[PDB]
This record gives structure tokens, C-alpha cells and sequence, in this order.
């Protein structure tokens, strides 16, 4: 079984690359974050712009939702992260405390917990009704590319340049594993797949690998794309055939049979490096963003 | 940076 994504619209209104997009856990809304200093909400299935969030002072390298699709929280080149009323469009807080770009983040499943990773090799865990920082890890030697809480928050993955994977224990800050692998090449990328069992972690040498957390191994390797230079995300899809779902360097989304590691679809469009893919909670669909050359968000939908 | 190339 193959899937067949086409393109069903093309999103356009950010004014410099695009760096993040994510479904809400509803399926009603896709929100994007860019360069340009905006986060920009609009309609998952028909694409239709909603409304532009703005305050932060620099670009936003990522976004995430609340579990209820009630809040979002930005992560800034200006060293905060911001949380905000989706309906509102108002900044509800400003988490201060990292000392260098903030690139990652991430709610917790009962969202009352936000994760951050930073230039500043530091990963923060903050209180979402306060805005206080509840506990700052010193994860990693180098920047911290990624960060993601498992099925019921209570494990963080974090990822980084200097090579590593490490779980933590989100209760006590205590790291419980680290992945270390061969030649450590930089990790741009990692998040625990659906069920908790697995962790997707892509590396800068063109390799995405599937690992099972419990017992520290490599199962699966997935190549074909081109991935040197920048933190793509990658995603498990699920709500059809499983797949796994990556931007590409060569302004490409792949899709990779998760068991067999066969590419199975090669979606083409973009005109820039495809630095973002997202999967919808219950259709087969995908939404896509490139960089400068591109500055678009393309939705695609298959039948399965 | 996540626009921007390492």
C-alpha cells in the first residue's frame, strides 16, 4: 500500500521563511510560526486565513498547542517564549530566563507543563499558569535542537549538536538514558512516537533513525532525503497506513514505510528547503513549509 | 535561528 498526497492548497502571507507548523489537536486549525516575527492561525481543511498573533521581537524558530487548542506557545530568537490565547490573539505570558535563541517547544499532554530547548545548551520546564521556570537542565554541550514530552508527560526527549539523545524524568529533572551512536553527527531532530515505546531522531547526514527507548537500540534507519544543514522536523503518520513523514534540503516532503523503510511517496512543490511537515490528528493530511525562496505552506490529502 | 543554515 502507497499513499497518494496531492496538493489541495497553497498558503501564502508570511513575508520571510517559514520555520514551524502544527495541526491543533482538534484538527480545526493549522498555525504556523516564521521568520518575520508572526505566528499566523488558518483553517485546516480549507486553508482559509484566520488571523496573525504578534509581539515577539525577533523570528520564532517553533510552535506548539495546548491539548484543549486553547493557548499556543512561541519559542524566539529574543530569548523568550510567549504563551497565548488562540482566540484572543493576546499574550498571555512572556517566559524569560534563557540566555540565547529559544528554538523548541512543546506542551505537556495535560498542558500545564511547557518544555523549551535553547542555544544556550539548556533545556527549561515552566509552569504554564505562572510563567515561572520550574527547572532549568543542563541537557546538553551544545544547542539543543528538539524537545518533546511522551504519551503522559512524564519523560522529556531532548536533542542536540553535540550528538546525543537524553531522556529525562520531567518530575525530578534526572536523565535516564542517552543515546549515543558511532560518529555522533549532530541531532537535529527528535520526538517519542505516539504510544511512548519509540523515538524518532533524525542526525545531519542525510539519516533518520527509529530507536526503541526501553532498550537503548537503533531499529530502523530511513535515508533518500537530503538533510545536512538544518533542524527539519519529522513526524509519525498514523491515521492511515504508518509512515514516516520528513521535509528535505532538496525541497521535497518523503514518506517512508515505517516498517519496511521504503520510500513510498516523494511530494514535490516547494521551491526552497522544506524545513517543517506536520500530520493531521485524524485525516490523512499534511501540511509542508519551505524557506526564503518558497515563504509557503502547502496542505496535501490522501486517501490513505 | 531555525531559517538559518549551521
Amino acid at each position: 500500500v502507497k499513499p497518494n498526497y496531492a496538493l489541495k492548497f497553497t498558503l501564502a502571507g508570511h513575508t520571510k521563511a517559514v520555520s514551524s507548523v502544527k495541526f491543533s489537536p482538534n484538527g480545526e486549525w493549522l498555525a504556523s510560526s516564521s521568520a518575520d516575527k508572526l505566528i499566523k492561525i488558518w483553517g485546516a481543511y480549507d486553508g482559509k486565513f484566520e488571523k496573525t498573533i504578534s509581539g515577539h521581537k525577533l523570528g520564532i524558530s517553533d510552535v506548539a498547542w495546548s491539548s484543549d487548542s486553547n493557548l499556543l506557545v512561541s519559542a524566539s530568537d529574543d530569548k523568550t517564549l510567549k504563551i497565548w490565547d488562540v482566540s484572543s490573539g493576546k499574550c498571555l505570558k512572556t517566559l524569560k530566563g534563557h540566555s540565547n535563541y529559544v528554538f523548541c517547544c512543546n506542551f505537556n499532554p495535560q498542558s500545564n507543563l511547557i518544555v523549551s530547548g535553547s542555544f544556550d545548551e539548556s533545556v527549561r520546564i515552566w509552569d504554564v499558569k505562572t510563567g515561572k521556570c520550574l527547572k532549568t537542565l543542563p541537557a546538553h554541550s551544545d544547542p539543543v535542537s528538539a524537545v518533546h514530552f511522551n504519551r503522559d508527560g512524564s519523560l522529556i526527549v531532548s536533542s542536540s549538536y553535540d550528538g546525543l539523545c537524553r531522556i529525562w524524568d520531567t518530575a525530578s529533572g534526572q536523565c535516564l538514558k542517552t543515546l549515543i551512536d558511532d560518529d555522533n553527527p549532530p541531532v537535529s531532530f527528535v520526538k517519542f512516537s505516539p504510544n511512548g515505546k519509540y523515538i524518532l531522531a533524525a542526525t545531519l547526514d542525510n539519516t533518520l533513525k527509529l530507536w526503541d527507548y526501553s532498550k537503548g537500540k537503533c531499529l530502523k534507519t530511513y535515508t533518500g532525503h537530503k538533510n545536512e544543514k538544518y533542524c527539519i522536523f519529522a513526524n509519525f503518520s498514523v491515521t492511515g497506513g504508518k509512515w514516516i513523514v520528513s521535509g528535505s534540503e532538496d525541497n521535497l516532503v518523503y514518506i517512508w514505510n515505517l516498517q519496511t523503510k521504503e520510500i513510498v511517496q516523494k511530494l514535490q512543490g516547494h521551491t526552497d528547503v522544506v524545513i517543517s511537515t506536520a500530520c493531521h490528528p485524524t485525516e490523512n493530511i499534511i501540511a509542508s513549509a519551505a524557506l526564503e525562496n518558497d515563504k509557503t505552506i502547502k496542505l496535501w490529502k490522501s486517501d490513505c | 535561528m531555525r531559517v538559518e543554515p549551521r
